[PDB]
């Protein structure tokens, strides 16, 4: 859907910054070696999502995994949001 | 756990709290950013069972146990009149209402046999993650390695750390002078010096909770509902 | 104005509890954490799947008749006026919270 | 090791490997500076060629 395309282009520059909370309380923790390794697999499926998207002009069945590497980028956690955890009224 | 008997006599479980956590929501709200967007929602979540789970503080339980200790030194000090020293106990204390243990403090030690596969899979995991990092090598304690920020800065943080005796505010800066001294050549201490997991002792979380709980406090008890 | 007479101090706490850790930590115990299993535990926190939990069991509690272990436990120290029980505040949330 | 007292290396240490070997006939180092001087003026040239 070319619409949805658009918002979702919108939505990822707009999530790269971080703009939001702006007066809530947030503050960063460390990073450790699994935030790393999926830093790594961010960077694999970027790549394979570019060579991918290129291909599938001649080849139709690249199609399910240029989607699998699109949901995979789409869903990396750059920052480890403490609000994770909490409790229920 | 050193705290363990006492847990133990108030009806609670002598087991640390590492264990028994679970994800209870769905959504993580706020939205925070710069995840990307799938994960801005917070529908997957990654996590290493290293994090620091504050707002979990913000609970009945862990204040009935805080306030089952405190009437348990209260009590000893109406008994004997010594009310000074038994409210001045360093918060490392077992004793202490607020004293708090890394899980890696009795992972060699713990009972073992009330744990559940997963949490023998935690117990496991928490020794050996600790030593992924390798912040024993470097004459550190894993407190150390909770420094504030020049923006956007933790305000307990801070306080935590000015709350803490003269002594050991030195001490943790020095070791952390000689831990970037060790880093310029990206070296470590020799292996004799590497630090025991019992010896990676939790000596600022309790002033972490101690200052969390007292900045809830007027919260709790407005003066009025448009207060500042 | 000279003479002082004598009156009893804490005569209301005389024969109340003094005992702490006192009897309800005994058949109150919680030895496995938390009373409520994981899914439990997912369950009761939104307003939405708990309403979901409790018609399961059409004949079973309701939100505003179901009590959990630890409430239970603060509810018999409470009634015991043990000397020693120091009430705990619950936590109070604003409007955005709630 | 919680309390420490030194950096990361022993003064013997760094008398073993950093510190250069003395030349007893050279007691002002003009060894070193004029390698140095020398060394740099490649630097220099590459520059200012470029
Ligand atoms: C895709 C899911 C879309 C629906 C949705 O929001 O689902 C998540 C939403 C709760 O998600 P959560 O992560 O558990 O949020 C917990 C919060 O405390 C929020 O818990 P909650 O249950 O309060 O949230 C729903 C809440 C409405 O919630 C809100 O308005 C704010 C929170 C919304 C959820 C987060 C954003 C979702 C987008 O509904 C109401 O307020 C209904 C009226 C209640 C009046 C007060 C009680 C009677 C007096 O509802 C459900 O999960 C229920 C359906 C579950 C189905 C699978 C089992
Ligand atoms: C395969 C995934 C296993 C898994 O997530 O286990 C963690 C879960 C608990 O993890 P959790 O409750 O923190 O989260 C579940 C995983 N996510 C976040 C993706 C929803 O462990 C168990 O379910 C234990 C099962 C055995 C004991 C009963
Ligand atoms: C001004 C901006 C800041 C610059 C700071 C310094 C930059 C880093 C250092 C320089 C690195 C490159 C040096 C190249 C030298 C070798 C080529 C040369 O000059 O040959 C001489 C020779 C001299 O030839 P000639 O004709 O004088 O020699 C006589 C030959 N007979 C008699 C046989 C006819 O060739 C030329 O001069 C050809 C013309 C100039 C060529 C320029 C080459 C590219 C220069 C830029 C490269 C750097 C990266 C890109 C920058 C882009 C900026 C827009």
């Amino acid at each position: 859907h070319k619409v949805l395309g658009i918002i979702i282009m919108v939505l990822f520059l707009l999530s790269l910054t971080n703009l939001y909370p702006i007066y809530f309380i947030r503050f960063y923790n460390n990073i450790n070696i699994l935030q790393r390794s999926l830093l790594l697999l961010l960077l694999l499926d970027l790549v394979i999502a570019s060579k991918l998207c290129l291909l599938i002009n001649h080849y139709e069945s690249f199609y399910l995994l240029l989607i699998l590497s699109i949901l995979c980028v789409l869903s990396h956690h750059i920052y480890n949001t403490s609000f994770n955890f909490s409790n229920s009224i | 756990m050193n705290d363990a008997p006492i847990l133990a006599k108030l009806g609670l479980s002598k087991v640390n709290t590492y264990y028994f956590q679970r994800r209870k929501h769905i959504f993580a709200l706020p939205i925070t950013i710069p995840n990307f967007p799938l994960a801005a929602l917070g529908i997957f979540r990654s996590t290493d069972m290293f994090e620091e789970r504050t707002l979990e503080r913000y609970s009945r339980d862990e204040r009935e146990k805080t306030l089952g200790k405190a009437a348990l030194l209260l009590k000893e000090a109406k008994e004997k009149g010594n009310y000074s020293e038994l409210v001045r106990l360093d918060p490392t204390d077992p004793r202490h209402p607020y004293y708090f243990e890394h899980p890696w403090q009795s992972a060699l030690k713990m009972d073992t046999v009330s744990l559940t596969p997963y949490q023998q899979y935690l117990r496991w995991h928490c020794l050996t993650y600790r030593a992924m990092h390798e912040w024993d090598r470097q004459g550190l304690l894993y407190d150390d390695l909770m420094q504030p920020k020049a923006l956007a800065t933790d305000p307990f943080l801070e306080e935590a750390i000015l709350r803490l005796p003269y002594n050991q505010r030195v001490e943790r800066e020095r070791r952390l002078s000689r831990a970037y001294d060790l880093a310029l050549r990206r070296e470590y201490l020799p292996d004799e010096d590497c630090i025991h997991p019992e010896d990676d002792v939790a000596y600022l979380h309790p002033y972490y909770h101690m200052v969390v709980d007292e900045h809830r406090e007027q919260h709790e008890n407005p003066v009025d509902v448009y207060s500042r | 104005k000279r003479e002082w007479h004598v009156v009893p101090a804490t005569k209301k706490f005389a024969d109340v509890p003094t005992e702490w850790p006192a009897k309800e930590h005994e058949r109150f115990a919680l030895p496995y954490g938390p009373s409520e299993g994981r899914i439990v535990s997912f369950m009761r926190a939104s307003r939405i799947r708990n309403r979901l939990l409790f018609t399961l069991n059409p004949t079973g509690y309701t939100e505003d008749t179901y009590v959990t272990k630890e409430a239970l436990r603060r509810q018999a120290l409470a009634e015991s006026k043990n000397l020693w029980y120091l009430p705990e505040r619950p936590v109070v949330a604003d409007q955005l919270e709630t | 090791q919680l309390r420490p007292s030194r950096g990361a290396y022993s003064d013997e240490f760094v008398r073993e490997n950093y510190i250069k070997a003395a030349d007893p006939e050279d007691p002002y180092n003009y060894r070193s500076r004029a390698f140095t001087y020398a060394a740099k003026i490649p630097m220099w040239a590459g520059l200012l060629a470029g």
